[PDB]
């Protein structure tokens, strides 16, 4: 194998997520202990609109 | 043309396919495909055949 290929290392996903078709990364939380999950979902929507 | 019908077709046809209550879409146009067009007499020159 030496006599016609070369070795590398590179780095890669070991696991892939797709959500509707397109790439995607799943991120789970949880609002704090006093905070509804309304508006924590609503401060992960600002905070993802930057 | 053909910028508009890919990005319609990879960006925007296979999300309002999967819409509720779409049924048939029909793009007018095509996806990009990798087109390799094949000169017949550099063909022969090189003694080559598709």
């Amino acid at each position: 194998f030496s006599a016609f290929s070369s070795s590398r290392w590179e780095y890669g996903s070991p696991r892939l997520e797709r959500y509707n078709g397109l790439p995607s990364m799943e991120i789970l939380g949880q609002a704090a202990p006093g905070k509804s999950t309304g508006e924590a979902m609503e401060l992960m929507e600002q905070l993802a609109s930057k | 043309q053909e910028d508009i019908s890919d990005y319609v077709a990879a960006n925007m046809k296979d999300a309002i396919s999967r819409t509720s209550g779409v049924g048939d879409v029909q793009l007018f146009g095509s996806q990009y495909a990798m087109r390799i067009w094949m000169n017949p007499n550099e063909l022969n020159k090189f003694q080559l055949t598709p």
